[PDB]
């Protein structure tokens, strides 16, 4: 029922921030804990990403992590920082320093021990937890070092329970390090392994959304990060609130997951029109269907065109019928058969919340186990075989500890995941 | 002063003006459009209320 | 959107220049101070400066031009006149010793060793613009910086920047009245760019705009500020299509492919009507079928060629004020009907209207009475062949006897280009001779 | 007034005749010629809003015309274009903007009526193509021009924009 | 057209109810409402 | 129901769609702002025919406007009714298309008209059972004709069933204010002939000339210059929109209208056409409309339709009249008009009745006519090409943007073989 929440680094520690804003609005809780919704239904199951305290304020279950102890201070200023527990800011005084080795073998090890103890105080506290959440950049030191670190751990101390990534991907075009090749090579392949669902987020696509659809002149990481915590929400919507068709983590891992080293996943949220143009778009779950497959409406810098889908789910939002819903579904997979997977019929799982995002009508958020996934990790893998050839930047890594038959190994598992997308994308029947 | 300082002589294009279109030598008067005209072409940027209060005295 | 770059070129184009945005700052309601008002509003568009002015966060309007001379006399007279505040401190480019009428100074010596600032400068001006129409360069052929200079920057921005649209707002020499001696060698070696790297060649000669100025102006002794000042006047009129909007508004490619039927034919006529006074616009009905027929007579012309002696090939006319879309119907009907001018056989149509809702208008003490409308002809013909011959046999007298030639040959350039240049213009002359022969 | 117009038409089936130009002119045209000739390039600017939105509407003196133009907000999410009404006159009733398809011209009777300077006052909702404009400030020409007309145009409070919200 | 189309056939106060939902303050002094009105209530 | 989607294409087009919808906007009792204020049911009965509802109560014109200059793009967006139409619908260029038929069909929009047919795209999903494409555009500029022709090019590509009206604004020498419509128009009447299920023929000069004499206006602008052609375009769909007597749809015009696929060109008419000071003194009538609507000088393209022969004609009558008054009056010009009608050709006019008159109208009347005198101004312009095309003049500005010398020679052998098609047809015998 209950699932609980980590943040890594910078970019998930301020995603994590916005999240939990998101999560407070949308069950009336104000920064200070206590409660202030109008609707039954959000203290009907307030519990499953709150605990309350003897006194009634609610208290998110949410740990935070990261090497340098410069965004805690932000997040604990900001508007919501009040929310979360004071001993849940696990933070150590040097910095992540960009570098996996030590956000993963040194710096990071002293600390994951009071994380897994603070995690285990959480999941004791939860009756028994749904999953494990956790929110990181695969470019950055801590929120991709660390932040593996704890997905090994948590898979090795809960087995059966879900746990479910939100990663931020690097692509060229928003590169602002020199290193995110080594630490996404070093990273995602610990989570082929280590989590039962990972979802990709590229902040290209996410900058793409305020060029075209938002079109926000100065749209900022406040902005971003409100973006992917509609999504951060609308997963666990129906586990949150009641619908016509309800499910869960594990309902949309099975039905998503075909085989297991492919859960990488790409991400979709299409209530999204500006200001200007909301007020002549007219709005209807078929046009939400409409939007929710456009190449340039997803969060995840690849063109779904390229590949074929495995596996898609419309996690809908808002108390509407279900011949549109499913219907629909039928007629994007017979008019786009060709993008779809021939011997997956019926690739599209829908499901139905009856509650609607905080201001809006209906919304649906977008998963998708397309085969273009494999395009970024073949291009972030020819970037990390560039950098490996000539051992450049790696000297950082072996002085903190890291061997070269680590990396081997590392672009030995992208070579193989990609080619595991690749003969399921040109398979025939 | 700043005609002692440009070395200006407005009387030439003054008396162009004066004596232009005009089969009459000389009227020792010219219209308002006309100085404004002299002294545009004598390169001296006025306020428009400077220069009407100088075509009005 | 929709930015022009303006380039201006020796002393000419500087003080053309000066004329152009003094009368683009009081069109925009922008004070010398490089400011808005702010307690009154002139009523123009918001966006119409962004063709001519770059906004700054402070409010200010800097200019998207360029002054680049070899001399700092007029380029120092900018820095410290009127509009001093008004132009950035840099693309006001002052050089350290003039050309002295020697294209071969202005384009080999000092001219290689100043366009490459001047091409920083002009890119500097594209990066901050988004989407720059084209360039206008101010200049006077017939001089020393405007001639090699002018052809050295022409060559280069065609190399640098593609197929951009280029007006080249030309001062060639008159007839008779003209101030250099080596002007024909300079025009005439100039002229190579003007051919090639030219997109639009409009000539400005002195002559002309002195007869209009006698007699329709009414004043006796106007100078270069008058003759400035009715060049800013055509400048803005041409520029208004795209600056305001308009019933039928065009743009620079618009007049371009519409105007340019050979690449070796851009050479167009000029005029502009009604060019009065103050005592002359409150009694003369000043119609639309009026100033047309004013335009097409050949007093009013801004360019010292009488159509008469030519075949009108493509005229476009650009409209300014209240004028009704069938008001210029009328006067084209009307025009076609009177025999006067005559077009080729081959160009039947021959006519663009471009017509705008925005007034022309009138500087302080100014050339032009403030008048509601106003029409700008901007017309190709083969009478451009008179003028072209007058500076050939020119060129020709001088080059006979080789004199003035050492003076251009020892700086460094070879004796052949000028022969080079001889053959270029008898093949213009050649071509306009083909043109405007009948089918 | 039709006795007008039957002059000028055959005054101009004339000029069409003999390849010439109307002399005099209608009163219409006289009217905007004194008008242009007197206040040309004289607009009063009014800051209003509409549905949360900042707008300046551009009175024409010259014309009579209004101009509406949009005023952004950093992040506003509205396109970037800021005419919203461009220069023309604005009747009272919005149906009058459109003509009769038999004449083509106004009806039958007087001109409408079109908003005015008087009508365009601090503090008061004009209502432009049943858009109701709440103008709260003019600069301080149009209040000098306003107040010499005897109609006072008192600065309030701007009501709430999108700015607020965002 | 609240039993003859929508089948609601509910009791007088829930009949009373829906229609109130629909015509308090949003209905002019003939008690219609525009499809204006009619869109807001069911977008709302 | 059926929807007609239409399509604004350069400077011509955008400002004639700009006010087409604001009649139209008109007629379905649309406020400006865009919310619904009809006082009848008739006015929202067929209000999806040219409009999709929006979640506010009001609806949006199912219009993409296309131009490659954005001033034209901003001036139709500034209009009273410019608010109307849906942002996303506005696809423009930075760099304009220069009035160069070449570069607007093959440089920029080629690059521009993927967006436009995404949108296009979009439009006729959102249409449940779409009818109709509309498009409007001029022959003699850049961007009307050039990019107006490859979108109808591939729109009949991707709907082959559907039908692509177009009206053309076609430039007159009298009018022509630009040294290249003989190049835009040949290069652009192939592509209508092999892409339009019909094409109707604008003049300057004819509607300057009805405005000048029938509706006696001294200098108004392109205003009410376009109120005609807007009001026609209205009328056309007029029994898509309203109820009637004898509903047509834009279909059964084209079948009525085209006997052969080469020939789908139509000169246009309106009535009544009453200046100011007559329209007390006008009785409006049936009979009175039937004269007015086959008057010579009342079409609307500058063409003399007494030259050559009517193949095929069409009058939209709207208003509540009587029948036999209607279609006795289409007897009684043929019978005193045969020798202006084609024998072989029984009953050359469909009329067809709806009971909406246009707002502050008793009764009106839109004309279509098959006539075969397009080939006159068909000729007048081919005239001028040749002449051009002989000594090549402004020509390398279209072989410079991709274009081949080959082409124009294609576009004149096809506009050739079409006016022989229509002289055979006129001087065809039983
Ligand atoms: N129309 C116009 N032409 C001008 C003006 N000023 C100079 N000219 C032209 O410039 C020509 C003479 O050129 P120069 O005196 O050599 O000026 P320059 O090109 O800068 O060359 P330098 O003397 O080396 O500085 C004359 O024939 C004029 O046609 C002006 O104010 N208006
Ligand atoms: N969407 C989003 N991305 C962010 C945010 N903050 C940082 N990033 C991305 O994270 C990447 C750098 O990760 P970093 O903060 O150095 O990771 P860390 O060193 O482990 O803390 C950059 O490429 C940013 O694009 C945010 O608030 N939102
Ligand atoms: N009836 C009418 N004709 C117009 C209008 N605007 C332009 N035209 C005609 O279109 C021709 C020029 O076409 P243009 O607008 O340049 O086409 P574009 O460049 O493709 O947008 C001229 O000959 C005009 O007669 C208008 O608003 N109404």
């Amino acid at each position: 029922r209950e699932i609980v929440s980590c943040q890594a680094g910078q970019c998930g520690n301020q995603i994590g921030s916005k999240f939990w804003e998101v999560i407070s609005d949308e069950h009336g809780v104000d920064p200070t804990g206590t409660y202030q919704g109008d609707s039954d239904l959000q203290l009907e199951r307030i519990n499953v990403y709150f605990d309350e305290s003897s006194g009634g304020r609610y208290v998110p279950r949410a740990v935070l992590m990261d090497l340098e102890p410069g965004t805690m201070d932000s997040v604990r200023a900001g508007p919501y920082g009040q929310l979360f527990r004071p001993d849940n800011f696990i933070f150590g005084q040097s910095g992540a320093g960009n570098n996996w080795a030590k956000g993963h073998y040194t710096e990071g090890a002293e600390l994951i021990d009071s994380v897994l103890d603070v995690c285990r105080k959480e999941a004791e506290s939860c009756d028994c937890l749904q999953g494990f959440q956790l929110s990181h950049s695969l470019g950055g030191g801590t929120g991709s070092g660390m932040g593996t670190l704890l997905i090994s751990k948590l898979r090795e101390e809960y087995p059966d329970r879900i746990m479910m990534t939100f990663s931020v991907i690097p692509s060229p075009r928003v590169s602002d390090t020199v290193v995110e090749p080594y630490n996404t090579t070093l990273s995602v392949h610990q989570l082929v392994e280590n989590s039962d669902e990972s979802m990709c987020i590229d902040n290209e696509a996410l900058y793409d959304i305020c060029f075209r659809t938002l079109k926000l002149t100065t749209p900022t990481f406040g902005d971003l990060n409100h973006l992917v915590a509609a999504v951060m929400s609308g997963v666990t919507c129906c586990l949150r609130f009641p619908g016509q068709l309800n499910s869960d983590l594990r309902k949309l891992a099975v039905n998503l997951v075909p085989f297991p080293r492919l859960h990488f996943f790409m991400m979709g949220f299409a209530p999204l029109t500006s200001r200007g143009s909301q007020q002549y778009r007219g709005l209807s779950v078929a046009e939400l269907t409409q939007q929710m497959f456009d190449a340039k409406n997803m969060m995840q810098a690849a063109d779904p065109r390229h590949g074929r889908y495995l596996t898609a789910s419309a996690l809908f939002r808002g108390r509407m019928s279900t011949k549109e819903v499913d219907e629909q579904m039928l007629n994007v997979q017979n008019k786009n058969s060709s993008y779809f997977i021939e011997w997956i019929p019926n690739n599209i799982k829908s499901s139905i919340c009856d509650i609607p995002p905080k201001g809006l009508k209906m919304s649906v958020t977008f998963i998708g186990n397309n085969t273009c996934i494999q395009e970024m990790f073949r291009r972030v893998g020819e970037q990390f075989t560039g950098m490996f050839r000539r051992k450049a930047f790696l000297h950082w890594y072996t002085g903190e500890g890291m061997d070269e038959m680590e990396f081997t190994e590392a672009e030995s598992n992208m070579n193989d995941l990609v080619s595991e997308y690749q003969q399921y994308q040109d398979a025939t029947v | 002063a700043l005609v002692q300082s440009n070395r200006i002589c407005l009387s030439p294009v003054l008396r162009d003006f004066d004596r232009v279109r005009k089969g009459i030598y000389e009227h020792r008067t010219c219209t308002r459009t006309r100085f404004a005209r002299g002294l545009a072409t004598q390169n001296i940027m006025l306020p428009p209320e400077q220069l009407q209060l100088l075509i009005r005295k | 959107m929709r930015e022009a770059i303006c380039i201006h070129i020796g002393q000419a184009g500087c003080q053309v220049g000066n004329a152009c945005w003094e009368l683009f700052c009081l069109e925009h309601g922008i004070q010398p101070d490089g400011s808005m008002p702010s307690d009154k509003c002139i009523g123009v568009e918001d966006d119409a400066f962004n063709t001519f002015f770059s906004e700054t966060g402070a409010g200010k309007h800097v200019p998207r031009c360029l002054f680049l001379d070899l001399e700092p006399t007029v380029v120092d007279e900018v820095r410290t006149g009127t509009y001093r505040q008004l132009f950035n401190p840099e693309q006001l480019v002052s050089g350290k010793e003039d050309a002295a009428n020697n294209y071969a100074r202005g384009h080999y010596t000092i001219g290689k060793e100043i366009v490459d600032l001047a091409l920083d400068r002009i890119r500097k001006l594209a990066d901050n613009c988004t989407g720059l129409q084209g360039f206008m360069v101010f200049h006077a052929v017939g001089g020393g910086t405007g001639s090699g200079l002018g052809a050295l920057l022409l060559e280069r921005l065609s190399v640098d920047y593609g197929k951009k649209s280029k007006l080249g707002y030309t001062v060639y020499p008159s007839p008779q009245v003209s101030t250099a001696v080596v002007e024909p060698y300079n025009c005439v070696l100039s002229t190579h760019s003007l051919l090639e790297h030219t997109d639009v060649a409009t000539m400005l000669d002195n002559e002309a705009i002195y007869d209009l100025t006698r007699r329709s102006l009414d004043i006796e002794r106007p100078s270069y500020t008058n003759v400035n000042r009715l060049i800013g006047q055509v400048v803005s009129s041409l520029t208004a299509s795209l600056r305001f909007d308009g019933a039928l508004n065009v743009d620079l490619t618009e007049f371009q492919t519409n105007l340019v039927p050979y690449p070796r034919i851009h050479f167009v006529l000029t005029s502009y009507a009604p060019v009065v006074s103050a005592e002359k616009a409150y009694h003369e009905q000043l119609s639309v079928a009026d100033i047309t027929n004013s335009v097409f007579e050949p007093a009013g012309m801004l360019t010292k060629c009488d159509p008469r002696h030519g075949k009108y090939m493509s005229c476009c006319l650009m409209y300014r004020g209240d004028v009704v879309p069938k008001d210029v119907n009328a006067a084209i009907a009307t025009i076609k009907t009177k025999r006067t001018i005559q077009f080729v056989d081959w160009c039947p149509t021959g006519f663009k209207c471009g017509i705008n809702y925005q007034p022309p208008t009138v500087v302080p003490g100014g050339d032009l009475a403030k008048v509601q409308r106003a029409v700008c002809m901007i017309a190709n013909s083969t009478a451009i062949a008179e003028v072209f011959a007058r500076i050939d046999h020119k060129f020709d007298l001088m080059y006979s006897k080789r004199a003035f030639v050492h003076w251009y040959v020892g700086e460094g350039m070879e004796e052949g280009e000028f022969s080079e240049a001889r053959e270029d213009l008898a093949a213009l002359e050649k071509d306009y001779e083909e043109v405007g022969a009948e089918s | 007034e039709e006795h007008l117009q039957m002059r000028r038409v055959i005054e101009v089936q004339a000029a069409t005749r003999s390849g010439t130009h109307a002399s005099l002119l209608t009163p219409a045209e006289r009217t905007k010629a004194r008008d242009f000739y007197e206040y040309d390039r004289n607009v009063l600017r009014f800051y209003a809003v509409w549905e949360k939105r900042k707008f300046r509407i551009l009175f024409y003196l010259a014309d009579g015309s209004i101009a509406v133009l949009f005023d952004k907000a950093e992040n506003d999410g509205r396109d970037p274009y800021p005419i919203f009404v461009s220069r023309r006159r604005i009747p009272k009733e919005a149906r009058a903007v459109l003509l009769s398809p038999e004449t083509l011209n106004q009806p039958q009777g007087p001109p409408p009526a079109c908003v005015r300077a008087e009508d365009l006052r601090t503090g008061t909702s004009v209502d432009i193509l049943t858009r109701p404009f709440f103008i709260y400030d003019c600069d301080e020409h149009t209040r000098a021009y306003m107040e010499a007309r005897g109609i006072p145009q008192p600065a309030v409070a701007v009501p709430l924009c999108e700015e607020d919200e965002i | 057209s609240l039993n003859t189309v929508l089948h609601f056939n509910m009791d007088k106060k829930d009949e009373d109810t829906l229609v109130s939902l629909l015509f308090d303050g949003i209905e002019d002094e003939n008690g219609d409402i525009t499809y204006k009105q009619f869109q807001e209530f069911v977008d709302s």
